[PDB]
């Protein structure tokens, strides 16, 4: 037996977690906050010549999502980086040196998707650290799978993280959910650490 | 005329369309 | 009696729901998923002249809003599509051909609103569908009325709606809820069922 | 004990008042709703020369936050005006003549901000209205404190408001919260009741 | 000295103004 | 090759850089 003053309390608890950017950790790679893609390697933006902008009937722009959409928080559905195949690649500089504990990657809910399927999103994918440049030999902090069937926001921990700090880390997507001409990356997070 | 008319054609609003389906998503 | 644990799922439930652009249906004419405003006929914006950018007091433009906002999710006060009368359209090329099942409608909410009212809020309306191009003659899907009194974003299901499939829809508001002046269309939705 | 129906009843409050703006009063000083920053007076904005965007290489401008973001909804960790020092001046011409009785400031909560903490956050803060022009003197309407312990959204009613209206308010930013090099200003909103 | 300044008003950041009453809502 | 490469680098897409340490927040 709760009581109705319990219930509240309850609520305003998952309200304010809600409110805090959903899973309430800082996001070291938000746009905003200091961060950017610095880089897609070869990663080939799958372009389709589709959303045309015009005036008096005028062709003016095709447009389409840029890399940088992945670390920015309008997520609905289109607001996210295409790239052809299931490999990709973004290298992000994060907004402050930090020790990385976890990223999170969220993708669409299949609720909002057409024939309530996700077959564009990433699967498996990897994550790699950078302790200067971006050019020197990455690495490893954790592979993961992004799980079709769970909740749309998923986050990672690394399990047995080093000690390491970096403030470059890269996001490698191996495959996808089955998608034969693309692969949709709505938004991606980085928690941790900073220097202290 | 109301029919044939299209207004939003005609001003300084950009107006977008999707010419080759979908967009990726 | 309920428990803790129970509260907390229900709790859960409802954020995952809200989560879901609200209502938990996929959107048809949400512009960033594909789709778009392709006429508005002889609606006539209501221009007021009052939104001025300038820079250096130099007067550059007047800012008004486009058709496009109403298949845009961003609903703050002020961000809808206002036409002169209470009899406005827009027609909408859906971003997949479907079986149309409900449409959505929502207005910014009274307590939101000066002096706690909406009658710039459209009251009657009609939905159309168009087989192929937007010029032949339109099938009603469907006419319904926005209650002032109800929720900010309210349903429609169709009673008894055909097995027809369509891309090409039409929003015809025929009333509003007595504004002299104009009337806002804040965001319209179309949900259904694709090509099986 | 209370039923799961009311715990649904409750659910559905909480939710209905989190989407009207958090705190279900109407913003007579959001942008969008028709109200503007007029003025900053000697405010220095603190540029830091830091957001650079660029095209094939080519540096194009650096961006920094105009102080009209303090009227816009969206509060993601660097959507604030920041002014060097932690004095501080923002005019706002509302969107209509009202009394006002409370103004809400936010900022970005401490679980999104590096290290946990918020000392560019302002402190002490007064608001002041003018009967007509900006040039006239001011009428102190409060004096309030932002309190970097409490909620990151906070509502302030005045003791003992006047019958007076106005259309015209400024913002006052006193002090800050122990930040060296700056203040910034998230989100500011005024509330009150219009001309009857 | 401080009430006469406008720094935004010297700024590359374009200032908005309501001229001609509220806009529709 | 594939490290070398930056397709963003040469694209239509402004590219945002934060050249001297965060912006405030
Ligand atoms: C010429 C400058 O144009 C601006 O470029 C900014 C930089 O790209 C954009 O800010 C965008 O950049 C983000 C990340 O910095 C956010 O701070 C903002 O809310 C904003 O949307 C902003 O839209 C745009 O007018
Ligand atoms: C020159 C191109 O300018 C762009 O035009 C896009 C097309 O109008 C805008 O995307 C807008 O279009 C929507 C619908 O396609 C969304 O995908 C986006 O989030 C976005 O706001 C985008 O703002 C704008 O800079
Ligand atoms: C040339 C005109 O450019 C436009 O300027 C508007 C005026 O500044 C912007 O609207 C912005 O202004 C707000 C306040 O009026 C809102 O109504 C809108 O959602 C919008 O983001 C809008 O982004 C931008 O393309
Ligand atoms: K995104
Ligand atoms: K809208
Ligand atoms: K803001």
């Amino acid at each position: 037996g709760v009581t109705e003053e319990q219930v509240h309390h309850i609520v305003k608890q998952a309200l304010q977690r809600y409110s805090e950017d959903r899973i309430g950790l800082a996001d070291y790679a938000l746009e905003s906050g200091g961060a950017s893609v610095i880089s897609t390697r070869c990663s080939e933006t799958y372009e389709t010549k589709t959303a045309l902008l015009s005036l008096f009937g005028i062709p003016l722009w095709y447009h389409s999502q840029s890399p940088r959409v992945i670390l920015q928080p309008d997520v609905h559905p289109g607001n996210c980086w295409a790239f052809q195949g299931p490999q990709g690649f973004a290298v992000v500089r994060l907004s402050a040196r930090i020790r990385p504990t976890a990223v999170t990657l969220e993708h669409v809910p299949k609720a909002l998707s057409p024939n309530s399927t996700i077959s564009s999103a990433p699967k498996d994918f990897a994550i790699f650290g950078f302790d200067e440049d971006l050019q020197q030999e990455g690495t490893l902090l954790g592979k993961f799978t992004y799980d079709q069937d769970g909740e749309p926001i998923q986050t990672f921990h690394f399990q047995a993280p080093t000690m390491a700090t970096y403030q470059v880390v890269e996001l490698r997507i191996l495959t996808n959910w089955g998608h034969p001409e693309y692969t949709c990356i709505y938004r991606f997070r980085v928690h941790g650490e900073p220097a202290h | 005329s109301c029919a044939l008319s299209n207004n939003f054609a005609r001003s300084f609003h950009p107006m977008l369309r999707y010419t080759n389906g979908p967009p990726p998503l």
